[PDB]
DNA sequence: AAAAAAAAAAAAAAAAAAAAAAATTTTTTTTTTTTTTTTTTTTTTTT
């Protein structure tokens, strides 16, 4: 066992005295600063590393991941009553919950009698009066674990695990101290809430109302009461850590605080957190026991390895004129070939400036579609897509149809309600959704997609769902194959409809060959004069690309307006074209030109966008 | 003691019914075992002393 | 205090006997052997064979087995006792040590139909299939109470009544002191146990035709809560008993009965294989004596009772032993998994091909074209009906997944069902999406199918594209495609026949005497030992009624599939050598000038040819267990795929 | 020094207060299981 009085003195004196050259080399006291921050309220969570404990106190790390409550606590207390000593000014009362604060505090003091002794239940409970919250961030040496293999022999700990959000409720108001005022007396009363549910006290028991021996009725009511940001989430287990033949499993992950509206259905997520049990009465239990539920409390949110929430290496590789083509080599380089169809899709992930010219708005979205024969590499290009992108959903022909890419309605369980929940359109709302098959989808699949093409929502006027959904996603398609299969419907809608034929031919196939063994060999792509850059660096380039809205000078107006007269009278002359070709063109070049990082779009943008259309329009024949 | 002609429409599974039971004592821990059970679905009300 | 035994005599000779029959040392240590692996293991339950336990002591053993409770905690006691002999630290880490049962259950061996009341508070292995699982729940078995007012530590205990009676002092958790100080529950310092329920149904293809099926329920603790999903045929030995009801004063005498678990098994096939010193060096002498020819020993050895098809055998071992996938830094995939597609003539012994794989091959399972249909196939979407969740259900892929799909009928199959498995065909992997849920399911399966051609019968005279009527997406990913024709060849029918007749003349030594029938009622089957979860091995068939004579044997089957198992771990590098023969002839073979005339291709060529290529000579090499691809493994991957690909038009 | 009267001692019976002892199943709820139904969706057939 311990003392925890000597705990508490300790995680007093790590707090206050260690320090980091974090802030550009010069010694800071780490979380001294945040100390004075949220003692003046201008900070909420403090996110104690214990690999920063670990730097000067192992034990107490040790401790810490054996009974993180416990010192979740301590540290909290610690900090509560640090607080005072590093205040250095009056906060502004930026809330109603500091305002009552306030008028208990100052209403204490006014009855304080210091040297009375008052009863252990007759003063402000801790959580009443904190305004803020102490979460961990896991210890590095910690290995992360499997949330099949967190079991009942961790209960209490502190574990990391990651996966895939799949389910999270909304933010709701959850008690945390019930607040009631009685009719007779006038004092309150506090009843801190821990189980999940919790009986409304009827009769006061303040020191007045007892001698009085009145009636004392009081009222519970959400005024003085403190609430807390609440969020229920389910997490999946990670495709490549699932056991040979079972299916993901899932961990309950309760969100407080500050914690809440971080994850998201579909983001890769890795939660930190102590694994603690719910009781389990209310049931008819079969067996005798206290069973009772499993989950973690979520102490630090961290999105990774798809959605992660600059250098002068960095600023050089942009400034260098060829990081188009760099980029475009760097998406898929184990693919060979197909370098435009690589710029096209680098183009999508870019993507062009949103439109609001009076009351319509033209999305900047950009379609593309990849007809191809058998084993062209369709099926890799969309899912090296869906791993590059931030918010991707790869969608194969029918396992994910109907309510698996439009919402659905599920009963809700913080609530009981019928909470709507989204398809992969929505889990991939301001993406790219990848669809695979697109020719062998259903009928109502592909009209939906069609319906989000054109208008980026989702309208629903079914039985138990109506609604007006939003999916603002890029749609990458790959189907199949007027060739022997080339619908108007899909002409009509795709930007860029993009034909891939492998002709059989002695040199090409032999240079395909010698890539693909190599591939085989090495686990990589053959070396090349430029190494593509890695998933992060192409994230980090597309998303500072993103905010960099292109303007169209009037100046090119005329020479876009030659290039679709020019390419209508060909296409009239030839053996489709119109005003969705023109809109193509001008968010290709719009995007090119917030590839090349510039407010203004330039001939060569507009150049480059004709040719990887041309492109795209011969490779149909 | 009757006797009838049927078909057979349904048959329950082969559950477990106590033809002698035993019952203890929470405070003196003290057993009256081999209760007789009334055979049949008959029921039986346990003592109060 | 309370009442304490001080002599108990029938514990202490269950407790001398267990700790006699654990000693081992004298009887060549099996149990010391077995304890000491746990040991090292970090385990905490021993799994003891029942025949041993018989042979040693058939008291101790029919005490056990009829009394389960009492045994088992003196068994555990035993145990614990010999644990803490071998290494005191190991014992004190652990509070208690289990012990499950295995072996043969001359009478105990039942299913859920026959599990009756007669058996309560023994000991009984059943069999069946899990038709439902709950989620793993901690129970606590001590908690442990920090009191802020008076910096007490308390610390409760709570017995294992789950089959006895339970008062309500045995069941409260303390929340205040005995002065009415609020306490806070110390859970790192707490002790849980994991405890799950699960359902096991009597196997339909055992269950009586027409009948609704019979049901138990099944406790799992600690150390086996996740040991089965469900849609497992597992074997479960535990203790049946009767589930208490809560106080009442009236009851009805009905008692919800229910097999608290101490062991859990799975079907023995996809088990780990024994690899002993001496099979082991089987294996080594085998792989480095004969290395050359190998895989063709191999390949003619893999289906003695089918003649001939010996490129189509050859193609099926190198599926059994499969490629290696490739793992890209970037995430990028390549499947290892190998795809089959026998088509031809009726009576050319493709389904009997397909059924010994499903008899061989580990993971294989067994479909027809219409026998699933989508969701059945691939997996699928629904909800608990009871908590509102959505909920993910496996399907033959993905119960196959690190295995064989074995597909009859597959011309038969809906386009719909094929175009589902288009992705598991070369991304080995299920996509599936609701509304509440999405996941992507892994299904790496080599798939091995079989069809029929368009008109029923093989037309000679018409191209291979217009014979099958699978179109050219669906056709690419499967790596080889065969076509089996019953050519009517006088020699080729004498051959054929002749085989037919040795293997329909064929008897069983020993247990056939020449007018046996061997088929058993429904009884024997429980009379004797499931040959489904049960527990000397040579290397070469020794000559019999299958085979005449030669100068070349046959390799045994328990050799053969330890051979392949111990193979497909092996993951041979492509080496330079190999890498340029195999682009220069994928080249060739591209260009279709290299192809004679009246000559049409069975299916079209593609970088997945030369994948198959690659993942043919990578299986060689297993094969050979060369750990380098080589340049006689790219010939015969070349080979195969130049003998599959092309068909001779007649006329 | 002995007898007669007085008083005390021992013993038994009765009463009052206070602590102890004895007696004490029915009624309602509600959870689970089973069935029913309405709509959505998927498959099959026909032109
Ligand atoms: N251009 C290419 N470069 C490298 N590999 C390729 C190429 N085309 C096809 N492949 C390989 O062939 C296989 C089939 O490709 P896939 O993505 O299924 O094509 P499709 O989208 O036409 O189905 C994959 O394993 C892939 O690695
Ligand atoms: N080459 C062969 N050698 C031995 N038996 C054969 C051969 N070809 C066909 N058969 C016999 O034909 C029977 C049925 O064949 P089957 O597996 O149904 O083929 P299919 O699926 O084409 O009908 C089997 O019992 C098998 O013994
Ligand atoms: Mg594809
Ligand atoms: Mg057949
Ligand atoms: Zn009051
Ligand atoms: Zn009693």
């Amino acid at each position: 066992l311990k003392d925890y009085a000597l705990e508490k003195e300790k995680v007093k004196k790590f707090l206050q005295e260690f320090y980091q050259d974090d802030e550009l080399g010069k010694k800071q006291f780490k979380y001294g600063n945040q100390l004075v921050r949220l003692a003046h309220r201008e900070q909420v969570a403090l996110y104690v590393d214990l690999d920063d404990v670990a730097e000067d106190d192992p034990e107490l790390v040790d401790s810490i991941c054996e009974n993180a409550r416990r010192y979740a606590k301590l540290f909290a207390d610690a900090v509560q009553e640090l607080l005072p000593q590093y205040k250095e000014r009056e906060v502004v009362n930026k809330d109603v919950l500091d305002v009552y604060i306030e008028h208990r505090l100052m209403m204490e003091q006014r009855s304080r009698d210091p040297g009375m002794v008052r009863s252990p239940q007759n003063q402000y409970p801790a959580e009443l009066m904190r305004r803020f919250e102490l979460y961990f961030q896991g210890p590095s040496s910690n290995k992360p674990r499997v949330i099949r293999e967190v079991r009942a022999d961790s209960v209490g700990k502190l574990v990391t695990v990651r996966g895939i959000v799949t389910r999270v409720s909304e933010v709701k108001p959850k008690m945390v101290v019930a607040t009631y005022t009685c009719d007779q007396c006038g004092a309150e009363t506090y009843q801190p809430i821990q189980s999940p549910t919790f009986m409304p006290l009827i009769m006061c028991p303040s020191q007045e109302c007892q001698t009085n021996r009145s009636g004392g009725r009081l009222y519970l009511q959400t005024r003085g009461s403190r609430f807390i940001k609440f969020q229920e989430m389910k997490m999946q287990e990670h495709s490549d850590q699932v056991p040979v033949g079972n299916i993901p499993r899932s961990i309950t992950v309760l969100v407080e605080g500050e914690n809440t509206r971080i994850a998201q259905p579909g983001d890769h997520v890795s939660v930190t957190g102590i694994f603690l049990p719910i009781l389990r009465t209310g049931f008819r239990q079969v067996v005798q026991g206290l069973l009772s539920e499993t989950y973690l409390e979520a102490h630090r949110i961290v999105k990774m390895n798809k959605s992660e929430d600059l250098t002068r290496e960095e600023l050089r590789q942009i400034a260098e004129e060829d990081f188009y083509e760099k980029l475009a080599a760097s998406i898929a380089p184990e693919i060979y070939g197909h370098e435009d169809v690589k710029k096209a899709l680098l183009l999508l992930l870019v993507g062009g400036v949103d439109q609001s010219p009076r009351g319509m708005k033209i999305r900047g979205n950009i379609n593309i579609c990849l007809m191809g024969d058998p084993g062209v590499a369709k099926s890799q290009l969309l899912s090296y897509i869906d791993r590059l992108a931030p918010r991707s959903q790869y969608t194969t022909g029918r396992g994910s149809s109907g309510v698996g890419l439009t919402a659905a309605v599920l009963r809700d369980s913080v609530s009981g309600e019928l909470t709507l929940e989204g398809g992969a359109l929505v889990l991939a709302d301001q993406g790219v959704c990848c669809i695979d098959e697109f020719d062998k989808m259903a009928e109502a699949d592909r009209t939906a997609i069609h319906e989000v093409m054109e208008q980026q929502t989702i309208s629903i006027a079914k039985a138990g769902i109506l609604t007006t959904l939003n999916a603002r996603c890029s749609i990458l398609a790959a189907a199949n194959p007027q060739n022997i299969q080339l619908p108007a419907a899909l002409l009509s809608r795709f930007d860029l409809l993009w034909l891939i034929q492998d002709r059989p031919d002695r040199d090409n196939d032999l240079r395909l060959a010698q890539h693909i063994t190599y591939v085989h060999q090495h686990s990589r792509q053959p070396p090349s004069q430029f190494e593509p850059l890695d998933m992060k660096l192409m994230r980090r380039y597309i998303a500072m690309c993103r905010e960099k809205q292109p303007m169209v000078p009037e100046s090119l107006a005329d020479y876009i307006t030659a290039a679709y007269v020019e390419m209508r009278r060909e296409a009239w002359a030839s053996k489709y074209t119109s005003a969705r070709t023109l809109l193509a063109i001008l968010r290709l070049s719009t995007a090119l030109a917030r590839l090349r990082m510039v407010d203004v779009v330039e001939k060569e943008d507009v150049n480059e966008a004709i040719r990887l259309m041309e492109m795209s329009k011969d490779s149909l024949l | 003691l009757v006797k009838i002609p049927g078909i057979i429409i349904a048959a329950s599974a082969v559950r477990a019914k106590a033809t002698r039971i035993s019952i203890q004592c929470r405070s003196c821990r003290n057993t009256l075992t081999n209760i007789a059970m009334r055979p049949g679905l008959e029921g039986y009300a346990l003592p109060r002393k | 205090a309370g009442t304490v035994v001080l002599d108990d005599v029938e514990l202490r000779e269950a407790q001398r006997d267990y700790l006699d029959f654990l000693d081992d040392e004298e009887d060549q240590g099996i149990y010391q052997s077995k304890v000491r692996e746990l040991i090292s293991d970090n385990q905490y339950r021993l799994i003891v064979n029942v025949n041993d336990l018989r042979r040693k002591n058939e008291k101790r053993a029919n005490r056990l087995l009829n009394n389960a409770f009492e045994e088992l905690v003196a068994f555990q006691r035993a145990l614990k006792d010999f644990v803490a002999s071998i290494d005191a630290t190991y014992a004190k880490q652990y509070e208690e040590f289990y012990v499950g049962l295995e072996g043969s259950f001359g009478s105990k061996h039942v299913s859920p139909r026959t599990l009756t009341s007669c058996f309560l508070s023994c000991v009984v292995c059943v069999e069946g299939i899990v038709t439902k699982c709950s989620l793993v729940r901690p129970k606590v078995v001590r908690s442990v109470h920090y009191c802020p007012a008076t910096k007490k530590t308390i610390e409760r205990r709570y017995s294992d009544l789950t089959t006895l009676v339970a008062f309500p002092s045995s069941s409260v958790y303390p929340t205040k002191d005995e002065e009415n100080n609020p306490l806070e529950t110390e859970y790192g310092l707490s002790v849980y146990k994991d405890h799950q329920t699960i359902t096991i149904q009597e196997m339909p293809e055992k269950a009586p035709a027409g009948q609704l099926p019979r049901s138990v329920d099944v406790i799992l603790d600690d150390d086996l809560v996740d040991k089965a999903k469900p849609g497992d045929r597992v074997q479960v030995v535990g203790t049946y008993r009767c589930l208490p009801g809560k106080k009442g004063g009236y009851t009805s005498g009905t008692f919800r009965t229910v097999l608290i678990a101490c062991n859990v098994k799975q079907m023995s096939k996809d088990a780990q294989p024994s690899f002993s010193a001496e099979d082991i060096a089987k294996i080594k002498k085998f792989s480095k004596t004969r290395s050359k020819d190998i895989f063709d020993q191999l390949a003619k050895s893999l289906a003695p009772s089918i003649h001939g098809h010996d490129y189509v055998k050859k193609a099926i071992l190198c599926l059994l032993l499969g490629g290696v996938e490739r793992d890209l830094e970037n995430g990028s995939h390549i499947r290892g998994d190998i795809n089959i597609l026998l088509i031809g003539d009726p009576s050319v012994a493709k389904s009997q091909l397909l059924r010994y794989v499903l008899c061989t091959a580990p993971r294989a399972i067994p479909t027809t074209g219409r026998g699933s249909s989508g969701v059945g196939l691939t997996a699928a979407v629904t909800t608990d009906q009871e908590t509102g969740e959505r909920r993910l259900e496996a399907g033959a892929m993905v119960l196959a997944d690190r295995g064989v799909v074995c597909i009859d009928e597959f011309d038969k199959m809906s386009d719909m069902d094929r175009t589902a498995i288009h992705e598991v065909m070369e991304q080995g992997r299920v996509t599936i999406a609701k509304a509440g849920i999405h996941a992507r399911l892994n299904a790496r399966c080599s798939v091995l199918a079989a069809a029929n051609p368009v008109y029923g019968r093989y037309d000679q005279y018409k191209t291979p594209m217009e014979n099958i009527g699978l179109q050219d997406s669906l056709l690419s990913r499967f790596d080889l495609l065969f076509i089996m024709l019953d050519q009517m060849d006088p020699e080729q029918d004498r051959e054929i026949s002749d085989h037919v007749l040795r293997m329909h003349r064929y008897r069983a030594p020993g247990e056939q005497d020449g007018d046996a029938m061997p088929l058993g009622s429904a009884v024997d089957i429980l009379a004797t030992d499931d040959p489904n979860f049960s527990q000397i091995y040579e290397k070469h068939d020794n000559l019999l009624h299958g085979t005449k004579k030669k100068k070349e044997k046959m390799v045994s089957a328990a050799f053969m599939k330890k051979y392949i198992h111990v193979a497909k771990i092996i993951k041979p590098v492509l080496t330079q050598e190999s890498a340029t023969y195999i682009a220069e002839e994928y080249s060739r073979l591209r260009s279709q000038d290299s192809m004679s005339s009246d000559t049409a291709r069975t299916s079209p060529v593609t970088a997945r040819t030369l994948e198959t290529l690659i993942r043919l000579a990578t299986a060689h090499a297993k094969a050979r267990m060369s750990k380098t691809v080589d340049l006689q493994d790219a010939e015969e991957a070349v080979e195969l795929v130049q003998y599959a690909y092309f068909k001779k038009v007649l006329e």
